[PDB]
């Protein structure tokens, strides 16, 4: 299960945050700052995997805004990257040419999509079209 | 800018 | 881009050459490596317009070390420009010649420097004096061979007070890097001549004029009295550095002055208003002023004895100034303003800065330790802070109480009952250990000392080495004092620290305690529970040798850090 | 009631940290003024602004009762905003999620598949040691249903309850039996995850 | 007029002190 | 002894750099930003940094930090003075101190930086004198820089000879929460805008206590200035000899003298504020302002800032005189009064709500600061006696001066 | 300014008012609220959190915020004390041992300086068993007459029957609205 997911920009600003572990607000902020510093202080050939606090911190940013995850040391490492890619593809399909500008303004939509896709740190829908259809149906409810 | 670019460009 | 810029710069039109020069200057400022086009801009250097000449000179200076080989095509231009009738052009050429860090270029620049050394224009004279110092810093041997020391020395004894100050500063810089051999010191006549031009020098020239006297050492009271009288007017200067330099000069000269005469008293009285005025400077200079006051406080603490209200930290004061305010108050703390210091510390304990709160607690503890007349007030303030229900404040109060008990524990039995139940659940190693030590040493006014130590013995094997040692010492002291209610506690502590304790020092201490208990429990009272001698407090005053050297280094990097000049430079 | 896009643009227009903090405080003052009046029309915009301010690094403690009030509301947008606020600014150590158990129980039996799903997702994301104790009975009821879209949510809620309460796994053994024949990939994945966790 | 107090003319020296 | 004077920005980018000695590599500026960030996040941030063997001492400007790298044991005070002089020169040349002029005035900025300091030793710092040799829209340098008088350009001619003075008072009061005032000092400020023809030698004369005692008139109202800081034009020797303030006024507005003496009188404005803050229910602000100043003086634009709760919402103000507004940006109640006659008494009754949920961290108790400004009122009682304007040509000057009384560090500690 | 729109709105009814639902658990608070809103005795699980509803009667929207009597929810009544104008206390006359606890909770809730304008509203719930007291014995035991600056009114309402709810609503409307 993913302990936490933090979508941070290249400049260090965070556009998304979703932690599945109940932590203090100050502790959560410190952890986010440390993760941003570690990711921002890493090269492009670091394997996209960091063992921070005994957590397989996987970073894979496909644009200026980066992505982060906190997977426990009990599952495969490529699974987190595959899940991140699937989530990015689903968000792009739901939004349509998703960019950094739409993420900040449409943070509620991204949060709803993440909730409908991953709940409690585990995957909820393996397919990419069923989740999109469910999100569209929920949005069309009003 | 660098923000208007698509995350995956699909 | 690059090709277009080169074509524009290699044209015969001045309107395009100026635009190309401006674009090249902007690219360098924007962070563009334009050193590849240095040879192209060399051709468009000898221009009549002064606007493009300055840009070319700046580019050459900034692109001189990068391409030293390509800089050989500018010696002739510099030589030609060093004889222009306009003083501004000559000054710019002199500044650019000394700014180029080229080993093969400064050798041929000696002739222009010698020619401009005796220039009639004061700006040209200042530029030559600056270039001589720059060349000496770049190449001391070349400067010595050129014989610029004699020309520099004669500069101070000539007209043009700004040029004289510049020459004095250049000579001081050269002697600063020099090995003290063939020093540029002068007799009293030179000092009098410099003082005569001190009142006519500019704001920047005042520092140069007063720095020279920082190296000279007066030998007679009359000379020292005259120097003090001449430096007294400098205390009313609008420049913050001028006032600090004058104060440093007065402090240095006071080492030879006689306290029997009235000159020392007048100097002391005229220096406090200067410190008060400097204390109201900018926040950036506030730290420097505080460091200077601390450095001079340990040498002449009788000047700012009555200056206590101005040391109060303001609400909008910076952290670097707020921290220094507490140190200044502690250094100037006395029984006269003990109540004011306690009130200021009490107000400083209600802030939100954890570092500020810790600094205030440390200052209060230092004031309580230094002055025994306010020990009761300090104890009451610490008790109030502990009752304030603040974790950091509680730890600070516990540390202060532990420090005070070791120093003044004769009448500290009235606070043990209050500290017996004072939220002992805090896990701070600096507070739990202090509480354990206080309980062990003060296990007479608390009837539940054994019960209190029971809670701290649950994890004694994994709490900490210092904490475990303090707990073992407290248990041993309790067993020695009251072995009826702690007979089993001592055995349990020995078993836990001797069998399940892998710490080398802790294991040795436990073995020694067990051996003492099993050999002679009666002798343990006179061996373990003995009357320790007076604890020597850590004096904050600097060593007299360092203080004397720090006196001459006032307003520099060695004064703010309170470190020797050779212990921080590289 | 300022819109979320307007607030985002205003925040982006601030350059200095002090200016951004001043703008955030100015927006929070209006948000608190609206909340103190018991506003229910533009409550979604205020909740979104408060969530954006909290994510940017500003305090949001005062916006705790508003999220609880919006959770027990009837509007779909208000319910979604309340669920998002509970998921983001609400945790086990918050101490204000105890009253949310009644709202979750009321929304757990809702006929709508979106409100119940949102409540289940919020319970799974912010499961507490006491919420699962009073919500274990309702979780098992939804796990035995034939809803493909709700089967995965029920499995996730059961897994979260088991992780938070290891002693509650005995009540899930008779509910997950004979559940490996689900045609949907999501239901099968949820069942496999639950079996692995057990 | 001017905020902060109207400007007043100043003397040349202490006429009473010679 | 600065090695390279550079100007940074809010994003860590160096807007402009100008090395003076070359002993410090230009790449050390990149580590200044991470060092400053680390110092700020740990509470050890200071104006003077240290990157190994190189110290980065600089001040914080409006939008950029003028960090001046150094390697040797250079004078920190000298570096600070040079930075202040550079900031003043930039303010005189450019009305705004931001990134808008750094990237647009590089042609003149580079020339000013080169002319200001050479080899780390500044030589020219007068904005008026420097404006005659370095302009953004070149002749030989003026003789004023070479001459002793570097603060008054010769040959200045005007149709009239009018000098406007400004005796601005700064009433700073440090009142503790117990109701007593700890730091109560008044700092004078004699700022004059000299506009005359030629190079007159002004002879400032005031009713100083020392001067009155020396002359034998130490019995009338005399200002007891504990510290007097004259300008560069003021002759220190003349003041030290017989309290003679003789100096050549500059062309424009400048600070001649800055008196600073303690005040033992009652505060002009007395604020009696109470805090009936309920435990997460409501709050009351029974703030009463008492004017102890003379009734003939009016405190125009009186603004007594009352720090209200940070999370307070739905506030109500029940005052008597003056508009009361709460600014959420500052988190305080601004008791703004347009006209405050001396001896007046304004009573206010604040009432604001509070959220039921308690705050996660403490916010502190900022002191209450008043913004009273009563013109034509000199608290110190210092009055200008004479101004000897002497010119070789001979002209009839028309000196003028006004007395303005305002509030400086007049903060009141809260309970 | 003009208040023509306000007068037009008030000509047909504009005031709504508020109300609170607090008391011990199993005191008929949820059943009383259901009867006031719907008019039927609905059986519900114990109120772990809270229930919010509204009642439209006499042109006034009497919003009822049910609050449980659980130990973990007893100190949570301060959350609804903000922006609250009314308060209704549900007594449990069928629980002799819980009567003291209910009285203590009512005294604790009535000892707050924030809740001062909320008039007392004592409802005699569970008025169907012979062990239930009258409208004066319960008030005398609770000391409702000793609440200074508190307008309290004791009304007996039967959860199964619904009698007395109209009288309580009329009393609440008269206490809240002071017009014709
Ligand atoms: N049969 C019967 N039961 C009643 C009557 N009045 C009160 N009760 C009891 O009171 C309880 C009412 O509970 P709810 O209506 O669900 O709401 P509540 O009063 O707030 O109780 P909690 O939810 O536990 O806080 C019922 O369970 C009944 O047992 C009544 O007139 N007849
Ligand atoms: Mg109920």
């Amino acid at each position: 299960m993913i302990h936490f997911i933090l979508l941070f920009s290249r400049q260090g600003k965070l556009r998304l945050q979703k932690w599945y572990i109940t932590l203090p607000d100050k502790e959560r902020k410190k952890i986010t700052r440390e993760i941003v510093q570690i990711i921002l202080s890493r090269g492009h050939r670091t394997s996209s995997f960091v063992d921070w606090k005994e957590l397989k911190l996987v970073y894979k940013r496909y644009a200026s805004l980066y992505f982060c995850c906190a997977i426990e040391n009990q599952d495969n490492e490529l699974l987190t990257l595959e899940i991140v890619h699937r989530y990015v593809e689903l968000l792009d399909k739901y939004f349509g040419n998703v960019c950094e500008l739409d993420i900040i303004f449409n943070f509620e939509k991204a949060y709803f999509i993440l909730d409908e896709f991953i709940i409690g740190g585990e995957i909820q829908e393996t397919s990419k079209k069923i989740a999109v259809k469910a999100i569209e149906d929920s949005d069309m409810l009003q | 800018k660098g923000e208007n670019t698509s995350l995956l460009h699909p | 881009e690059i090709f277009e810029l080169k074509a524009e710069l290699n044209s015969d039109k001045k309107e395009k050459k100026k635009e190309a020069v401006k674009k090249v200057i902007a690219s360098m400022t924007v962070g563009k490596d334009v050193s590849a086009l240095f040879p192209d801009v060399v051709n468009c250097m000898q221009t009549d317009n002064l606007e493009l000449k300055k840009l070319v000179y700046l580019y050459l200076m900034n692109y001189a070390k990068s391409q030293p080989d390509m800089a050989i095509m500018a010696v002739n231009t510099f030589v030609k420009d060093c004889e222009d009738p306009n003083p501004l052009i000559r000054a710019l050429a002199v500044r650019t010649m000394g700014c180029i860090r080229v080993d093969k270029i400064t050798e041929y620049l000696c002739e222009p420097l010698r020619k401009c050394l005796k220039d009639e224009d004061p700006y040209v004279r200042k530029t030559a004096a600056v270039c001589v110092a720059k060349l000496h810093d770049i190449n001391a041997q070349l400067v010595e061979d050129q014989g610029f020391l004699d020309t520099l020395k004669d500069l101070i004894s000539d007209s043009n007070p700004m040029v004289v100050a510049n020459a004095v500063a250049a000579l001081s810089e050269i002697a600063e890097s020099h090995p003290s051999s063939n020093l540029l010191d002068l007799n009293p006549q030179s000092i009098n001549k410099l003082l005569t031009a001190l009142n006519e020098c500019t704001e920047w020239g005042q520092i140069f004029i007063l720095d020279c006297l920082a190296n000279y050492m007066p030998k007679d009271d009359r000379e020292a009295q005259s120097i003090c009288e001449r430096v007294t007017p400098r205390l009313s200067h609008a420049n913050s550095a001028v006032v600090l330099s004058a104060v440093k000069v007065l402090m240095k000269f006071m080492e030879m002055l006689s306290k029997d005469l009235d000159y020392y008293g007048t100097l002391l009285k005229k220096l406090a208003p200067p410190l008060v005025t400097l204390l109201s400077a900018e926040p950036e200079l506030q730290y420097v002023a505080l460091r200077n006051i601390n450095l001079i406080v340990q040498k002449r603490p009788e000047i700012l004895k009555h200056e206590m209200k101005v040391f109060f930290v303001k609400y909008n004061d910076p952290i670097y100034v707020k921290l220094e305010k507490l140190d200044i108050m502690i250094r100037l703390a006395s029984q006269a303003n003990i109540a004011q210091v306690l009130a200021e510390l009490r107000e400083y304990a209600t802030e939100v800065d954890v570092d500020f709160v810790r600094k205030a607690v440390r200052a209060i503890g230092r004031c309580a330790i230094k002055v025994e007349q306010s020990a009761e007030r300090c104890v009451s303030t610490l008790l109030d802070l502990i009752q304030t229900k603040v974790n950091y404040v509680v730890q600070e109060a516990i540390v202060v109480i532990k420090d005070i008990f070791r120093k003044y524990p004769n009448k500290y039995e009235s606070v043990i009952a209050t500290l017996c139940e004072n939220l002992d659940s805090l896990d701070e190693p600096e507070a739990r250990a202090a509480m354990i030590w206080i309980v062990g040493e003060y296990a007479e006014r608390i009837d539940n000392a054994d019960e209190l130590l029971e809670s701290f013995l649950e994890g004694f094997h994994d709490k900490s080495t210092q904490v475990q040692l303090q707990l073992l010492t407290a248990i041993v002291k309790l067993f020695l004092k009251k072995p009826t209610e702690t007979q089993e506690l001592v055995q349990q502590v020995l078993s836990l620290a001797t069998q399940d304790s892998d710490n080398p020092d802790l294991r040795d201490r436990g073995y020694i305690y067990w051996r003492l208990l099993s050999t002679d429990p009666v002798a343990a009272k006179e061996v373990v529970l003995a009357e320790k001698p007076l604890i020597s407090e850590e004096t904050d005053l600097i060593e007299p040798t360092l203080l004397d050297e720090l006196i001459c280094y006032i307003g520099t990097l060695a004064s703010v850090y309170h470190k020797p000049p050779s212990a921080f430079v590289e | 009631p300022i819109r979320l896009r307007e607030l985002i643009r205003t925040i982006r227009t601030a350059r200095t940290q002090a200016e951004e903090r001043e703008m955030i405080q100015k927006e929070c003052a209006a948000i608190r003024s609206s909340f103190r009046e018991e506003d229910n029309t533009y409550r979604c915009r205020n909740v979104a602004k408060l969530l954006y301010m909290h994510m940017l690094g500003y305090p949001a403690h005062f916006g705790q009762l508003e999220c609880l009030k919006l959770i027990a509301s009837q509007k779909f947008t208000d319910k979604r905003i309340g669920y998002l606020g509970a998921m983001l600014l609400l945790d086990e150590r918050q101490d204000v999620h105890l009253l949310m158990t009644n709202c979750i129980k009321n929304d757990l039996n809702h006929s709508t598949q979106f409100v119940q799903g949102l409540a289940l997702c919020t319970l799974g994301c912010m499961g507490s040691s006491e919420m699962c104790r009073d919500l274990a009975g309702e979780v098992e009821k939804l796990l035995k249903t034939s809803n493909s879209y709700l089967r995965k949510k029920a499995a996730l809620c059961a897994v979260h309850v088991i992780r938070k309460v290891p002693e509650l796994m005995e009540m899930f053994l008779p509910a997950t039996k004979n559940l490996l024949n689900e045609k949907n990939h999501g239901v099968l994945h949820t069942s496999v995850v639950l079996l692995t966790e057990m | 007029d001017r905020k902060g107090g109207s400007y007043s003319q100043a003397a040349g020296s202490d006429s009473a002190q010679s | 002894s600065a090695s390279a004077v550079y100007v940074l920005d809010l994003k860590g980018k160096v807007l402009i750099c100008r090395n003076y000695r070359g002993d410090v590599d230009m790449s050390e500026v990149e580590h200044f930003m991470p060092i400053l960030m680390e110092k700020e996040e740990e509470g050890m941030l200071s104006p003077i940094l240290a990157h190994g063997g190189v110290r980065f001492m600089w001040i914080k400007h409006n939008n950029l930090y003028l960090v001046a790298t150094s390697k040797k044991n250079a004078c920190v005070s000298l570096v600070f003075s040079f930075l202040y002089k550079v900031v003043q020169v930039f303010s005189e040349y450019f009305k705004e101190l931001e990134e808008e002029s750094i990237r647009d005035n590089f042609v003149i900025i580079y020339e000013l930086l080169d002319e200001l300091m050479d080899f780390g030793y500044p030589q020219t710092t007068d904005s008026k004198i420097l404006q005659e040799y370095i302009t953004q829209e070149a002749p030989r340098p003026p003789a004023t820089v070479t001459n002793a008088v570097s603060w008054r350009s010769e040959g200045i001619k005007y149709r009239k000879n009018e000098v406007f003075l400004d005796v601005i008072e700064a009433v700073n009061l440090l009142v503790s929460a117990n109701g007593n005032v700890l730091r109560s000092e008044i700092v004078g400020s004699i700022k004059m805008r000299v506009f005359l023809s030629g190079m007159p030698e002004l002879r400032l004369g005031l009713n100083d206590k020392v001067l009155f005692d020396n002359t034998g008139r130490g019995k009338s109202k005399s200002v007891e200035l504990e510290d007097v800081k004259f300008h560069q034009c003021v002759r220190l020797s003349r003041f030290e000899n017989d309290r003679t303030i003789s100096f050549i006024p500059p062309d424009g507005e400048f600070e001649l003298m800055s008196y600073r003496l303690n005040t033992h009188v009652k505060p002009l404005i007395w604020i009696e504020s109470v805090i009936e803050k309920h435990s997460h229910s409501r709050i009351e602000y029974m703030v009463k302002a008492k004017s102890q100043f003379k009734r003939r003086s009016t405190a125009n634009n009186v603004e007594i800032h009352i720090p209200v709760p940070n999370d307070a919402d739905s506030p109500k103000f029940k005052t008597t005189v003056g508009s009361v507004k709460w600014v959420p940006e500052n988190s305080e109640i601004v008791w703004s009064v347009k006209s405050f006659p001396g001896g007046k008494e304004y009573l206010m009754r604040a009432h604001f709500g509070l959220p039921s949920v308690e705050a996660e961290d403490k916010e502190g108790k900022p002191p209450i600061s008043v913004k009273f400004e009563i013109p034509y009122f000199t608290t110190s009682g210092i009055q200008v006696r004479y101004l000897k304007i002497i010119e070789k040509s001979g002209y009839q000057a028309l000196p003028w001066v006004r007395y303005i009384t305002q509030n400086g560090d007049y903060q009141l500690r809260t309970q | 300014g003009n208040i023509f729109a306000n007068l037009f709105k008030g000509l047909f009814g504009k005031k709504e008012m508020r109300i609170l639902m607090v008391g011990l658990d199993a005191a008929g608070k949820t059943t009383i609220l259901y009867k006031l809103k719907l008019g039927e005795i609905v059986t519900t699980i114990p109120t772990i959190g809270f229930n919010v509803e509204t009642v439209e009667y006499k042109n006034i929207s009497f919003t009822v915020w049910d609050v449980g009597g659980q130990d973990k929810i007893r100190p949570l009544w301060r959350h609804y004390f903000q922006n609250t104008q009314g308060l209704i206390f549900v007594v449990d006359s069928n629980d002799r041992e819980r009567v003291n606890e209910a009285r203590e909770e009512l005294m604790r809730m009535l000892a707050e300086d924030e809740l001062r304008d909320a008039v007392l509203l004592v409802f005699a719930n569970k008025q169907d068993l012979p062990n239930a007291m009258n409208a004066a014995e319960i008030t005398d035991k609770l000391g409702l007459h000793s609440l200074r600056h508190r307008n309290w009114y004791i009304q007996a309402t039967c959860a199964t029957s619904g009698d007395g709810l109209y009288e309580g609503l009329d009393w609440l409307s008269n206490q809240l609205r002071n017009q014709k």
